[PDB]
């Protein structure tokens, strides 16, 4: 008794003026966006989507082959370009509600940007115990525009690498392969000075606890190197020093 | 479930719609 009508139920289908404003915004952001939305509406013609299956692993398997497949399944889940945001997503929430929604989001399916990408990372390798992840974001100036971008960090036994969602190549995915922080950090500039961006900060979060049930938050900003103000060495110096303050801690 | 096919429905047509602004993205 009681049909099911669950207003606190997240999660597809989604309510018609909802799906209209993504349409509307469509026919702003596209060239032809109207005729995209005519042609892609109603049309029985659509492709079937398949749900990507979260990887699952032999304990035998090596952390380097566990991280490349969990970064595919975060590639095929697709960056999102269709002008909308999939997931609301508050930063200062307890680790365990954020796992709750990168659960949500293995189950939904849909598009992604960097900072679900970053959520999933961390719920996908919590059962890593010898990988320790942590948060990087960068800002960036390029043509009158300032721009933010985050990937999760991660380190195993000694190497450094990341997990991540971008729109180029360069910017998400680092195999565990780097001995030092300053070594990743500077390959995210040096793909970033690729494409004429000019990287202003660096703000370096604390690791990030294994415990699916932890009510800690994240902290996303526990180290905050202003580049241009440091210059190169001082730089080097700082990563260095947050390194160390991250394996001591 | 009249509910399953809207879902599949909408994802599906998210999909295509995220495959054809990969494509003008990509193609710039």
């Amino acid at each position: 008794g009681g049909v099911p009508f669950f207003v606190n139920r997240g999660g597809l289908p989604v309510d018609e003026a909802t799906w209209e404003r993504m349409w509307k915004h469509v026919a702003k952001i596209h060239p032809d966006g109207e005729k995209v939305a005519q042609r892609i509406r109603g049309a029985t013609d659509l492709p079937k989507i398949p749900i990507p299956s979260v990887p699952t692993f032999q304990p035998s398997t090596p952390v380097p082959e566990r991280l490349e497949a969990v970064q595919r399944y975060i590639r095929e889940l697709q960056y999102n370009h269709t002008g909308t945001q999939f997931f609301e997503i508050k930063k200062s929430r307890p680790l365990t509600g954020l796992m709750d929604l990168a659960k949500e989001m293995t189950k939904e399916a849909l598009p992604i940007k960097c900072l679900e990408a970053v959520i999933l990372g961390i719920y996908l390798t919590n059962s890593m115990p010898t990988l320790e992840r942590f948060p990087i974001s960068f800002k960036t100036y390029f043509s009158g525009n300032y721009f933010r971008h985050i990937v999760l960090g991660v380190n195993f036994a000694g190497r450094y690498g990341a997990l991540g969602m971008s729109r180029r190549e360069d910017l998400m995915y680092k195999p565990p392969a780097f001995r030092t922080l300053s070594e990743l950090v500077l390959d995210f500039e040096a793909a970033y000075g690729r494409c004429w961006h000019v990287l202003k900060k660096v703000k370096l979060g604390q690791s990030v606890s294994h415990d699916p049930h932890s009510v800690e938050q994240i902290e996303w900003k526990h180290s905050v190197l202003d580049v241009e103000r440091l210059g190169r060495d001082d730089f080097r110096k700082e990563l260095e020093r947050h390194a160390r303050d991250m394996r001591l801690k | 479930s009249a509910q399953q096919e809207l879902k599949q429905r909408q994802r599906a047509e998210i999909y295509a719609l995220n495959r054809v602004m990969t494509e003008l993205e990509q193609q710039q």
